[PDB]
């Protein structure tokens, strides 16, 4: 378990020092991109039966 | 993210009693079952006694059936099992496990040698 | 055009669908066992009668085929392999003989899975000679670790067995009753449990185990007709 | 006739059309 | 006597971690998110019904053209369906029985299988001699197989069950990286879009992101409780969202290193199956073993539909490249299209 | 016509009987001829009866006729005469009695083909529930339908109505012939599912996989041999007015097999019985809990194995008796479908879950 402790340590090391933006912005770009492909998602609007394979 | 510590647990003569509590933290005490553990020095592991939710039923090996009491309760995400008795056949380590599932009773792999869930754990011997 | 590549579908789709119902009719006329259980249990005796992740065995009795898949290979920690075996006709369970107490929760905890309920599971108690010889020399003790031997009776009224030491009966039924308590004390009626007294150089084994199959399978066929 | 009880429906069918619909025969006076 | 420095160093970095990842939350998603309006009601009905497998399905994978997708069920067999016409492509019979996972290579080519024997085995569907063969067997893994997924032609990811993961490439045999550090059995994984990154929940209750180039983890997120079931990248690539079987799904950041938002409900406790995105990732479409599969708003956290079609528990679902269609597998060995 | 020469050949065969019965036999009253049936010798016996001759329709095997010697002079006519008044056997009483019946048997049989139409529909519309086990009972119900379809068009069709026996169409004699062969294609199918009982329970019970095309050979092609037999030798030796005549054991024919594959049927219930009581033995299930259990089981298997047809077999001549024999046998026959229907499709288990199943998901939907 000494080793598997140096190992953990480490890598939580590399860890700790991983740049973190601010939580604000990061949900700022999830919807603008949920956003801006609003459109493009039959799940969400529906298409044509005509367009559609599964008829 | 599950972190169960341990308390108690030093060099007491044998036939003395002591008293181990975990406090549970990063999930809710209340649904999951929990399972106690102890690991006898040059052997491998055991399983030592459970409690069901909310303190329903409650169930202990043969070795320690009739001595040993184990309580815990959801308000204060405590588990607690009481010590009385002490041999030195009993001297092990014991450990928290939780069980892996909610509202579930099989409750499987408590006794794997690499559990994630299973607490720190903290030495309990008794000698002279 | 696509009228050609639809009839070369069509006719692809047939075939596929007769090989298929060929496969359909040679496996359903096979049952699936799954081999469980701890280690030094002597399973790997019956194994070798007949590393890789399953070992099969292929062998037949009476007409019909049986597909026995140790799982030895495979990490301790059985959670998320175990919901597989849910359409094996029986599950062989091997107890060695606190090794009695880890058999114990296993068992009980297979008997409870949400996913394992339909099956059920053949208890074979392997290693009786060493029972025997363990409670004949007396090095050991049983009360220590089970504190309800001494308070136990022998359930005379029902142990046909042949002439030897009437303490390790006492043992082979208490060991017996210690598991039926945990298999009958939560069943819904649903999956039961044959136990049976086994040793390591027992040829048996294989019709015993026809014999639960038979036993479940009919159950079942009993049950699907609302009967039981 | 047949005293089955298989043959329940069609003796009731039977025994209802030569009654619902006949002639009678009077049982005594010139009838022996 | 090195032990308790290195566990005391252990409680500090982690320490050191909570503390940074409180400076960097200022806001919830939820509040942000309260002021565009909700999705609505939507329901989607089955379209087509797909049957001739004999035992319960356990992973698919749909194709780049949204045409072929490969299920493989406890049968020894994988058919690859053709979705428009319910017509079956090819049938291989599979050597071993207990197959537990499926992949579809994004060109076609190839596919990929994995189950209880540590053995992961490419079988070649472009050749056209009469015969389906494994071209190549990859055996090395000590654990059981439980997903893998195909980078390009020459490279596969796969996660067995003893905490690794390999980075395997065909035609050789040999293991290329080695990602290690889990300590829980690797259910599930998914590739970023750019094919650079891949995520893996293991039995830990976290998720750690992987660097297939150099061969290490990046970023841990853990907050969950339980096993981690399914997991699946955001369309944008700087999330993803996972499945346990306490009954909860959850939507991490890529750069926030913390979770984002939980779905849940008090009237359900199912273990997550399978979790899959849309094409705008506006709907979580995740299983459940409640015989039936719910549709989430993923910024809302509210219910939109309930999908249920299936006798037995949904174990794999996956919405396609072009987003057109969801098809979910369930253990009654029928495999259903949503649309 | 035929049928009343038939009466009278037997009023002229009975004469030659009689006059054996003279020959053979050497205080007694003389032996003086009647017109129906010939009286013995009673020792100055007042009021001695027989039982009713039952040569004629009206006349039944039931009443008996009585008289006195010093024989009984009529005082219209001042000459011998026997009482027959009470060989009627049309009195409105017992005529009520079978009115209530032919309203029974009309209204257990309507709602069995209610109770049936939508229980076959559940199992074809839902293909979850589709198994071997549910093919035998699609072709089991699909026979108890039609069969009662035809039951109910026989009873006020061509029942009600003189006129069209009378005019003795070609037609009739076929309507007849479908409802003889396919009567006895619902009672061959009991045997057909019986016999799939015994398959699945104590013999050959691993191999679950069988051949269905001897079940449907026997379900159907099977009673068309003696339905064909039956009408070949009633043309040629009674050839009846539309064939409707139950006087002639001809019937027996067709009606033999019936019983002797109920008589099978009996056996199989029995192995069944044995076996479900031997199961229990194992278990150690409690003695006074599996009785409940162990006759609700044989309670079920009765409507679909036609077991009452072999238990309450011949109808008693007692006018208590008989009155109960004809309430309860002809219950059981009209509403046979109605029991089976709601018992493997009403009561079943998968199949009460699956219909809860899919009404969850339309009420979601709607």
């Amino acid at each position: 378990s000494i080793a598997q402790a140096r190992k953990l340590v480490e890598q939580l090391k590399m860890e700790a020092n991983i740049d973190r933006i601010k939580v604000s912005k990061a949900a700022a770009d999830l919807m603008a991109y949920c956003e801006a492909h609003a459109k493009e998602d039959p799940l969400l609007t529906p298409v044509p039966a005509s367009e559609n394979p599964f008829r | 993210q599950v972190q169960l510590q341990e308390s108690g647990g030093g060099l007491v003569q044998p036939g003395g009693s002591l008293r181990l509590s975990c406090a549970a933290s990063g999930f809710t005490f209340s649904n999951y079952k929990m399972n106690w553990v102890r690991q006898a020095p040059g052997k491998g592991l055991e399983w030592v006694s459970d409690i069901s939710q909310s303190g329903a039923s409650i169930s202990y090996t043969g070795s320690v059936k009739g001595r040993f009491t184990i309580s815990r309760d959801n308000a204060k995400n405590t588990l607690y099992l009481q010590m009385n008795s002490l041999k030195p056949e009993d001297t092990a380590v014991y450990y928290c496990a939780r069980c892996p599932a909610p509202f579930t009773r099989d409750c499987f792999d408590v006794t794997s040698t690499t559990y994630a869930y299973r607490g720190q754990g903290t030495q309990v011997t008794v000698s002279s | 055009d696509q009228r050609n590549e639809e009839k070369a579908q069509r006719e692809a789709n047939k075939k596929i669908e007769k090989q298929l119902q060929k496969d359909k009719q040679v496996y359903r006329a096979t049952h699936r066992l799954l081999l469980l259980g701890a280690g030094e249990s002597g399973k790997n005796t019956i194994v070798k009668q007949m590393t890789s992740g399953i070992f099969e065995t292929k062998f037949q009795v009476d007409k019909v085929n049986f597909h026995m898949f140790d799982v030895g290979a495979q990490r301790d920690e059985r959670r998320k392999w175990i919901q597989c075996f849910n359409d094996v006709t029986a599950i062989i369970f091997v107890v060695a003989s606190n090794r009695l107490q880890a058999a114990l929760k296993l068992f009980d905890s297979i008997w409870n899975n949400k996913w394992l309920r339909d099956t059920s599971v053949i208890l074979f108690l392997n290693k009786q000679d060493l029972l025997a010889e363990k409670v004949l020399a007396g090095k050991s003790k049983i009360e220590d670790y089970f504190p309800e031997f001494a308070r136990y009776t022998t359930p005379e009224d029902a142990t046909p067995e042949p002439g030897e030491d009437p303490r390790v009966t006492r043992a082979k039924y208490f060991i017996r009753d210690e598991f039926l308590r945990i298999s009958t004390a939560s069943g819904d009626g649903r999956h039961y449990c044959y136990p049976h007294f086994t040793c390591s150089v027992d040829t048996e084994n294989i019709r015993r185990v026809f014999n639960d199959c038979r036993d479940i399978i009919q159950r079942m066929h009993l049950r699907q007709y609302e009967l039981l | 006739k047949c005293n089955t009880a298989t043959c329940a429906t069609q003796r009731l069918a039977e025994f209802l059309r030569h009654s619902s619909n006949n002639p009678p025969t009077n049982v005594g006076s010139n009838t022996p | 006597s090195e032990l308790d420095q290195l566990r005391q160093e252990a409680e500090q970095l982690k320490n050191q971690i909570r503390d940074a990842r409180k400076a960097c939350a200022d806001a919830t998603l939820s509040q942000i998110t309260n002021n565009i309006d909700p999705v609505g009601r939507i329901q989607m009905r089955t379209r087509r019904t797909l049957r001739g497998h004999l035992a319960k399905i356990y992973a698919m994978h749909w194709g780049t053209d949204s045409r072929l997708l490969v299920s493989a069920s406890q049968d020894g067999k994988l058919i690859i369906w053709d979705s428009y016409t319910t017509n079956k492509v090819h049938a291989i019979p599979l050597r071993s029985s207990w197959v537990m996972t499926c992949a579809y290579a994004p060109s076609g080519n190839y596919v990929a299988c994995g189950g209880l024997d540590n053995i992961c085995s490419i079988y070649n569907l472009k050749t056209r001699e009469g015969n389906v063969r494994v071209s190549r067997e990859l055996a090395g893994h000590t654990g059981y197989l439980s997903c893998c997924r195909f980078l390009d032609d020459n490279q596969i990811v796969t996660s067995s069950g003893d905490t690794t993961c390999a980075l395997w490439d065909i035609e050789t045999g040999q293991q290329t990286t080695t990602f290690t550090g889990h300590t829980g059995d690797v259910m599930s994984l998914s590739l970023a879009p750019d094919t650079r990154l891949f995520v893996s929940g293991a039995c830990d209750a976290s998720a750690k992101l992987w660097d297939v180039r150099e061969g290490m983890c990046r970023q841990t997120f853990t907050g969950h409780e339980s096993d981690i079931n399914a997991i699946c990248f955001f369309p944008n690539g700087n999330a993803f969202a996972t499945g346990s079987d306490d009954a909860t799904c959850r939507l991490f950041d890529l750069r926030a290193d913390q979770e984002l938002m939980t779905y849940s409900h008090d009237n359900i406790i199912c273990g997550i199956t399978s979790v899959s995105f849309s094409k705008s990732g506006r709907l979580l479409l995740a299983g459940y073993d409640d015989f039936n599969c719910n549709v989430w708003d993923a910024l809302k956290a509210d219910r939109a539909g309930v999908l249920a079609g299936h006798d037995n528990r949904v174990s794999c679902l996956g919405v396609t490249d072009d987003g057109m269609a969801v098809a979910t597998g369930s253990w009654d060995s029928f495999l259903k299209i949503w649309n | 016509p035929f049928l009343y020469v038939v009466g009278r050949k037997k009023m002229m065969d009975a004469q030659y009987k009689c006059y054996d019965r003279m020959q053979q036999l050497p205080p007694y009253c003389n032996r003086t001829w009647d017109g129906w049936l010939c009286w013995d010798d009673t020792p100055a016996g007042v009021l001695s009866y027989q039982f009713c001759p039952d040569y004629f329709p009206d006349f039944d095997p039931s009443e008996k006729v009585t008289k006195y010697c010093d024989w009984f002079k009529h005082p219209e006519n001042n000459r011998t005469w026997s009482n027959y008044t009470m060989c009627n056997a049309f009195t409105p009483e017992k005529l009520k009695n079978a009115y209530v019946l032919y309203y029974l048997a009309i209204v257990g049989h309507s709602l069995s083909i209610f109770t049936l139409v939508i229980s076959l529909g559940i199992f074809v519309f839902f293909r979850s529930l589709g198994c071997q086990r549910v093919t035998l009972h699609k072709n089991m119900f699909l026979t108890y339908i039609l069969n009662s379809m035809i039951i109910i068009i026989h009873l006020v069709e061509v029942v009600p109505n003189g006129e069209l026996v009378r005019r003795d169409p070609v037609s009739c004699k076929i309507l007849h012939f479908f409802h003889q062969y396919m009567m006895a294609c619902n009672y061959f199918w009991m045997l057909c599912e019986g016999i799939y009982l015994h398959t699945l329970i104590v013999v050959a019970v691993f191999t679950e996989k069988q051949r269905l095309r001897w079940y449907y050979l026997l379900g159907w092609g099977f009673p068309l041999v003696p339905t064909t037999i039956h009408a070949i030798t009633r043309a040629v030796y009674f050839n009846d007015n539309c064939w409707l005549s139950v006087e002639t054991h001809l019937l027996y024919i067709i009606h033999g097999p019936v019983m002797a594959a109920l008589v099978v049927n009996f056996f199989f219930l029995l192995n069944i019985v044995r076996v479900l009581v031997t199961k229990m033995r194992e278990t150690h299930e409690a003695e006074s809990h599996m009785y409940l259990k162990a006759v609700k089981a044989t309670m079920i298997l009765v409507p679909l194995l036609g077991i009452q047809f072999v238990v309450f077999p011949w109808r008693p001549s007692n006018k208590m008796l008989g009155k109960i024999y004809d309430y309860v046998m002809h219950s059981l026959i009209h509403f046979q479908g109605f029991f089976v229907a709601t018992i493997y499709c009403f009561c079943n288990n998968e199949v009460q879950t699956t219909v809860k199943r899919q009404w969850a998901q339309f009420k979601i939907q709607w």
